[PDB]
């Protein structure tokens, strides 16, 4: 499944007139919260890639969840991602990476970052809006810091006084080999581009 | 009689270290560095 | 980029009316230039008159285009996206009860209903 | 100053334009029929404000133009499916039917 992301920062003080401004122009809004996990592999020697990419990203829906609740953290629904670097050298077209959704259902869950050998890395939390368009959807980003490690309690932590809003485009190829669904793909993100230009300034960033 | 402002030239500046800081969240996302 | 689409927008709005309020200042300013007679030679009166006309049709077109530059700006400040979506009828709020009624009646109707049960 | 606001207040600027004519034509008159300089220099004293009001009054609210930051297109509408009012509305009328 080869996504092909965009990118836009929003600053705040104006980000509300640009939800009302998505609002009248595109399906949704659809709540969005979520809460990534990163478990980070640990071996020696090379060849290892060990890529700030490679390493692993958990990931969860979390919104529907109840807050009060501390065992959330296997009864909730869990995915499983990789998200590879985008191409090289990919200007005015957007960057196009491959990214693979797992999902998996026991009571083991985190378990088997371990069972891998797979240890504890950086995490952070997802809270915005997705905004859908046929095959296409757009969401937009707030990367709040946890309260506390693996909590779900508010206030989360902001990354700053003032985070940026990070608007991201997104579309999801069956396969790469496929020009014809490419031109599709590319054809209805740039008629995504057409429409919110007007007030955003999307571009292509190397990944 | 009168006839005929460099801040919303500043404005471009605040956009400015807003893509930086996109970029430094980026590379948090990327990595979890702050 | 959003930003200099409207700032070359301003750029040309803010041309567009300097240009007509000068034009319509320049045009007035050389009629007293025009305003001299004596001394004149009789011909060279006369081409004179067609520039004053001239000049105040240059004026009046300068001030065309000042409504027109209004009318701009009035269309810009109804382009922009509403607060909210607007109120209407809410009234008389609808109620469940007798659509279930009916619903259910008309479906059971010729119909020897024999409860439920588990 | 909000929204329609603005546009009132051009219509505050909008009597003031087409006297700016007759003006004119009244301070030519003072040389014209009134035959008299100082009442010229006078109207003529008077029929610049008209000018320079108008037109910094237009560089500035336009100069609001932008810093309202209304997009300089007009954006395409998606086909809006569900709005509530539109909802509660035609379920209203699904009671006023029943």
């Amino acid at each position: 499944m080869q996504e092909l992301y965009l990118l836009g920062v929003v600053p705040s003080r104006r980000f509300e007139a640009v939800v009302n401004s998505l609002s009248k122009t595109l399906d949704g809004p659809k709540t969005i919260l979520e809460f990534w996990v990163v478990y980070r592999p640990k071996d020696v020697p090379p060849n290892l890639p060990r890529q700030p990419d490679s390493w692993l990203r958990l990931c969860s829906n979390i919104e529907s969840h109840d807050e009060t609740d501390t065992e959330w953290s296997k009864n909730t629904q869990w995915s499983m991602y990789l998200e590879g670097n985008s191409e090289p050298k990919r200007e005015d077209k957007c960057g196009i990476r491959p990214v693979n959704r797992a999902k998996l259902t026991n009571g083991s869950v985190t378990e088997f970052v371990e069972k891998m050998g797979y240890e504890f890395s950086h995490e952070y939390i997802i809270q915005g809006l997705e905004y859908f368009f046929f095959d296409t959807t757009v969401r937009i980003y707030q990367t709040l810091i946890p309260s506390q490690q693996r909590s779900i309690k508010p206030p989360f932590h902001p990354m700053n006084e003032e985070q940026p809003w990070i608007l991201h485009v997104y579309t999801h190829v069956a396969d790469a080999s496929n020009q014809v669904a490419m031109a599709k793909a590319e054809a209805n993100l740039t008629k995504v581009k057409t429409l919110l230009s007007a007030f955003c300034d999307l571009k292509n960033v190397r990944l | 009689y009168s006839w005929f402002r460099q801040l919303e030239i500043d404005r471009a500046t605040e956009e400015q270290n807003a893509n930086q800081m996109l970029t430094d969240i980026l590379s948090f996302m990327k990595s979890g560095k702050r | 980029s959003f930003q200099r689409q409207l700032v070359q927008r301003t750029n040309t709005l803010n041309s567009s009316i300097d240009n007509a309020t000068l034009t319509i200042l320049s045009r007035f300013q050389d009629i007293l230039d025009i305003a001299i007679n004596e001394g004149k030679d009789k011909y060279t009166v006369a081409p004179e008159v067609y520039q004053i006309e001239c000049h105040t049709v240059s004026m009046v077109r300068a001030v065309e285009q000042l409504l027109d530059v209004s009318r701009q700006i009035k269309s810009y400040w109804l382009t922009n996206s509403l607060s909210t979506s607007f109120p209407t009828v809410d009234y008389s709020e609808p109620d469940l009860e007798k659509v279930k009624r009916t619903l259910t009646k008309l479906q059971n109707h010729l119909l020897e209903v024999s409860l439920i049960e588990p | 100053s909000s929204d329609t606001q603005q546009v009132q207040n051009i219509l505050e600027l909008e009597a003031k334009i087409p006297d700016i004519l007759s003006s004119a034509g009244k301070c030519i008159e003072a040389i014209q029929l009134n035959n008299s300089l100082e009442d010229f220099r006078k109207y003529s004293k008077e029929f610049l404000e008209t000018v320079e009001f108008i037109s910094t009054g237009l560089r500035r609210q336009a100069l609001e133009l932008e810093k309202a930051e209304v997009p300089v297109v007009s954006l395409q509408p998606k086909k809006r499916y569900a709005s509530t009012p539109l909802s509660n509305l035609i379920f209203d009328q699904s009671s006023k039917l029943i």
